[PDB]
Formats: structure tokens, sequence, C-alpha cells
């Protein structure tokens, strides 16, 4: 029952700010060394803040690569780990993981969280734009092939995908994001079911949840 | 600072195998006075947050199959799978959380081998409600392959190709260690319009004939 949950992040101007949050629970946060780790794009994980025991004083450590602009902080009454991400540059942008720094004979984190994306760019956000995936019962061959064409938008940080079917037979397919022409993202997600877990006039919807924003769905016709 | 030095940096099975990645530190990383070191080893599946492996340089976290072990002391650390399996596909890092700042190493990613698999492939046509907007885009899916090199052409009508076409692969299946990729060929309603005859045809080892999935339609 030792779980943390991190929030907040997305897309964020350079010079912007943020404030992650890290919501722990089911253990005593007020005596255990709290962790903020990142990791880019294509890179390895990186460690940047450190918060500390209510034992030697809720001291801090910062890499060096954060020195200065990122401020951790706790709100004790509330068991939250916070993250103050004051001017933001592109170099930022990574998935913030909090973690527990256990120590018993050792240290090593026990606990890591889902993570939480923050892309600092100049463009904007743009929703996806859910197009069904769909073939004319002359192309069905059984298997059926259904999908959703999740199109044109910004940024791309975290998509989540899932199909109100699920079972044996059910196969689903999430394909990364593709930088298409107008420098916005593009995916595609089918799912694969028997014939007769999708016969006709039926349907399945797919949802989207895409960074922090609320959920999209589509009704995709077998 | 303390380096973290792991490697190889990629690792190919065939499964069943044994493996061993190794992670040197640029410092000792062993207490003086505890002896213990202060390495942990971290597995990192495809889009999932790392999770414990080892702890101490060789214990092995409460539910981790017994497949995994760790050795070392001092500098030069390792890592061993006795029987590589379809779900170890991962990335595994090594980390100093001996002093301040942490550091980790690039990491090592376990890539199965498997007998060659014939890709299923798949056309969509643009939707309807997506062509009153001004595009079109034909999705055409590749799913479980082997190897990953996988050429996709789009001959849009008599004979094409071009920079209107987007590639992704997806990563290795966790049960197959099999691909899938999709190939989308986005132009616009007028364009898609003129011609007809769409097709998508893949270029596979497995097979000698370009393997063709096809349409033909866009008056209607
Ligand atoms: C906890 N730690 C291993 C990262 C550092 C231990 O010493 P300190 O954290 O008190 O400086």
């Amino acid at each position: 029952e030792v779980k943390l949950v991190e929030s907040g992040g997305g897309l964020v101007q350079p010079g912007g700010s943020l404030r992650l949050s890290c919501a722990t629970s089911g253990f005593t946060f007020s005596d255990f060394y709290m962790e903020w780790v990142r990791q880019p794009p294509g890179k390895r994980l990186e460690w940047i803040a450190a918060s500390r025991n209510k034992g030697n004083k809720y001291t801090t450590e910062y890499s060096a690569s954060v020195k200065g602009r990122f401020i951790v902080s706790r709100d004790t009454s509330q068991s939250i780990l916070y993250l103050q991400m004051n001017a933001l540059r592109a170099e930022d942008t990574a998935i913030y993981y909090c973690a527990r720094n256990y120590y018993g004979s050792t240290w090593y984190f026990d606990v890591w969280g889902a993570g939480t994306t923050v892309t600092v760019s100049s463009e904007s956000a743009r929703n996806p734009t859910i197009y069904p995936l769909t073939l004319p019962p002359a192309l069905s061959s059984d298997p059926v092939i259904i999908g959703c064409l999740i199109h044109d938008y910004f940024p791309s940080g975290t998509m989540n995908v899932t199909w109100g079917k699920s079972g044996k037979d059910i196969t689903t397919v999430n394909f990364p994001p593709a930088l298409a022409s107008g420098g916005r993202y593009t995916m595609s997600n089918q799912l694969t079911l028997p014939a007769v877990e999708c016969p006709e006039g039926e349907s399945v919807k797919c949802s989207v949840q895409h960074d922090s924003n609320p959920v999209q769905e589509l009704d995709v016709n077998c | 600072d303390i380096v973290m030095t792991q490697s190889p940096s990629s690792l190919s099975v065939s499964a069943g195998e044994r493996v061993t990645m190794s992670c040197k530190s640029s410092q000792s990383l062993l207490n003086s006075g505890n002896q213990k070191n202060f390495l942990a080893w971290y597995q990192q599946k495809p889009g999932q947050p790392p999770k414990l492996l080892i702890y101490g340089a060789s214990t092995r976290e409460s539910g981790v199959p017994d497949r995994f072990t760790g050795s070392g002391s001092g500098t030069d650390f390792t890592l061993t799978i006795s029987s590589v399996q379809a779900e170890d596909l991962a990335v595994y890092y090594c980390q100093n959380d001996h002093s301040y700042p942490l550091t980790f190493g690039a990491g090592t990613k376990l890539e199965i081998k498997r007998a060659d698999a014939a890709p299923t492939v798949s056309i969509f046509p643009p939707s309807s409600e997506q062509l009153t907007s001004g595009g079109a885009s034909v999705v055409c899916f590749l799913n479980n392959f082997y190897p990953k090199d996988i050429n996709v052409k789009w001959k849009i009508d008599g004979s094409e190709r071009q920079n209107g076409v987007l590639n992704s692969w997806t990563d290795q299946d966790s049960k197959d260690s099999t691909y899938s990729m999709s190939s989308t060929l986005t132009l616009t309603k007028d364009e898609y319009e003129r011609h007809n005859s769409y097709t998508c045809e893949a270029t596979h080892k497995t097979s000698t004939s370009p393997i063709v999935k096809s349409f033909n339609r866009n008056e209607c």
C-alpha cells in the first residue's frame, strides 16, 4: 500500500514555471528521503532534487543541471512532495518521477511513481482529432481489425489508449507518435478481436488520455 | 560525481539463454564501515516506470524471479539473467545509491532473437469524417514480423512513393518478441480524390514477393 502519485505536467513555454507534486500514501512520509528523477526522451534516468526525513532537517540537494532553478518542498500535513520548476528550457523536457530512497542495510529506491510528462515548448497545445479506422465488409477477414487514428496533436507527452473490450482474443497495438508535417504528432491504435465480438452496428469505443487532460473517446463500428 | 559504466549497451539473446550485463563505477560503492555496496539494479520495461531489481549488490527484491542474480563489490558489478524469457525485454539500469548526486548508467537494452515470422498486412481507407476536412489518411498496419527490418512502399495509384508517408515500429512484443509497424500516407482530399487504386506492399526477408495489401476506390 506504499503508493506515490505525481501530478501537474504538460505544455510550458520557455521561461514558464511549473509545480509538479508527489502524493505519497501508505507510509510515514514524515521520515523517508524523497527523491526527484527525470527521464529525457532517449536518455538515462537523471537524478535532480532530494528531500530528507524529518530526522535531520528536511534538507535538500539539487543536481548541478538544476541547482538554482528548481526548488523542492514538502507539505508535511498533507504528505505531498513538491517540485518548483523555475525558468524552464527545452532540455527540461522529460517524464518526472518521485521516488522513495529507502534505507535498511543499504539505500535503494523501493517505490517509484508512474511519472508525469513535462514538455517545455514554444509551440502550442492541439488536442488530437479522433477518426475511426474501419473496413467496408469487403476487406474484413475475421478477426476484425479496427482502430483509432489519433491525429494532429501537440504535445506528444503521454498518450494512454484503451478500448471498451478485453478478454482472451482481443489484441491492442498502440504505435508511438510520429512527427508529421506541421511539426505536430500522429498516432494510431488498432484493436483486433473475434468477428463475433464485433458483429454489426455494434462498435467499440477507444479512449484517449493525453498528458494531464480529460479523456477523449470515439465509437468505432466493427 | 561518480560515473556508472554499463556494458554491453545492447544484448540480443534467443531466450532460454543465460546472460550477464556488467556495471562498474568510478568510485567504490562499498561501505568501509558496514561493508555493503550502495548499488541498485533497476528493470525498466517499455513505457513503465523503473522497478527495483537488486539492492545491496546481490539482494534480489521479493517477487523477482530467481532467474535474476547479482554479484560484485567495489567497482565492478554484474547482473546475470539465468534463462532469458520474452518478458525480460527491458532496460537494466544500475545506480550509485552511494552519494549525491545519485547517478545511473546508460542501461542495457535486452533484445530477444526468435525465428523469422511473417507480417500480416492491412490497408484502411481514409475516413469520411476526416475527408471533410481537406485531409485523407490511408493507413497500413503490418503486424507480427521478425526481424524488424521491413521496407514498405506506397505506390499511390500507378506507381508512386514519397515524403508524404509516416512510419512507426512498435516495441518488441513481450510475448512473441515480434514487431508491428504502421505506415501512414496522408495526402489531401483533392489530391487523394485524383487517383483511386491505393496500395501497400512490404518487402520482408521472410517472403521473396513483396507482400501487397491494396484497395481501389475514391470516387465514392
Ligand atoms: C541517502 N544518500 C545515500 C543518497 C546519501 C547519504 O548521506 P546523506 O544523504 O545524509 O548525505
